[PDB]
This record gives C-alpha cells, sequence and structure tokens, in this order.
C-alpha cells in the first residue's frame, strides 16, 4: 500500500519538478 | 533534436556546514555542439514550501564561452537572508534548486532537500521561540540529487 506526501512534502516535490517535468534520481 | 547541453554531475561541497556558509557546487556538463549564447545558471533557495513568494535567488551567473566539449565550474553563492524566511519553515526540511537557462528557457532543474537543524541537544529539544540561525546546521541531502530536464529550443 503506497504512501502519500504531506502538504509540505508535496509542495516541495512540485518545486523540484519545475514546469511539469519528470524528476529522476540522479543524472543518468 | 538532441539537447546541445547535458548536465552530467553536481557535487555538493563543504557539507554539512553552518546555515551561514555559502552553498558550493561543482557542476559538470557536456556541450555536444557550440553555443552562440551564454548559459545562465541560478541557485534558488526555497524559503517557504507554501509559497514561491519566499524564493531567494542566491546568485545568477553567465557561463561562457561554451564550445563543444566537457566543462566544469564551481558555483558558489551566499546563504539566504534569514530575515525573509518564515520562522515556521526555518527548522526542518526545505529545498535548494540549481537551474540552467539557455536563451530565456530553463532546460534543467536540480533539486536537493536541505535539513536545517540545531546540533546542541538542548536546542533540538527546546528550540528558540524565534529561530537562531547562528546555531543552525545546514545538511544538504547530497546523496539524493533530484534531476528534471525540459525540452527547449536550442537554435
Amino acid at each position: 500500500a503506497m504512501g502519500t506526501l504531506t502538504p509540505k512534502e508535496a509542495e516541495l516535490a512540485r518545486r523540484i519538478r519545475g514546469a511539469g517535468g519528470r524528476t529522476l534520481n540522479g543524472f543518468g | 533534436a538532441m539537447a546541445k547541453v547535458q548536465v552530467n554531475n553536481v557535487v555538493v561541497l563543504d557539507n554539512p556546514s553552518p546555515f551561514y556558509n555559502p552553498f558550493q557546487f561543482e557542476i559538470t556538463f557536456e556541450c555536444i555542439e557550440d553555443l552562440s549564447e551564454d548559459l545562465e545558471w541560478k541557485i534558488i533557495y526555497v524559503g517557504s514550501a507554501e509559497s514561491e513568494e519566499y524564493d531567494q535567488v542566491l546568485d545568477s551567473v553567465l557561463v561562457g564561452p561554451v564550445p563543444a566539449g566537457r566543462h566544469m565550474f564551481v558555483f558558489q553563492a551566499d546563504a539566504p537572508n534569514p530575515g525573509l524566511i518564515p520562522d515556521a519553515d526555518a527548522v526542518g526540511v526545505t529545498v535548494v534548486l540549481i537551474t540552467c537557462t539557455y536563451r530565456g528557457q530553463e532546460f534543467i532543474r536540480v533539486g536537493y532537500y536541505v535539513n536545517n537543524e540545531y546540533t546542541e541537544t538542548e536546542l533540538r529539544e527546546n528550540p528558540p521561540v524565534k529561530p537562531d540561525f547562528s546555531k543552525l546546521q545546514r545538511n544538504i541531502l547530497a546523496s539524493n540529487p533530484r534531476v528534471t530536464r525540459f525540452h527547449i529550443n536550442w537554435e
């Protein structure tokens, strides 16, 4: 059962993805 | 079709450190095709998760010239102004962003989570009513770089 982000975690995740991008773990 | 620049790595230097310490990043990228314009790099501190209003652009640099090849530069920027950070966001997790822009278009966004914490057990358990930034340690979660690329026009 997959977990969920808190409003702060979710806000920070959205900043990290910028204009709707796919966020990856590292550079390649 | 191919992006003319790809970022290969970022190394976070001098970490953990005091909150007041400059951010220091070794940034490596490859240019597969000569650029006619400069690359614009920014470090943006997220002062408050709730609102983008509280962003602080810690520095903005023009990098160049950019001929085809493998490049590295060290990007350093002063710590954010604590007078603009909401007290409630000061202690705990926030984010710093490194961004690169070509001809006004942002093609990459690197994010790190940042845990700002007291190191003295007294303060950690009984934290000051208003944050004491001279006593906060910045720990950038360097083992988890978050990387987001965007399709832009390289012409």
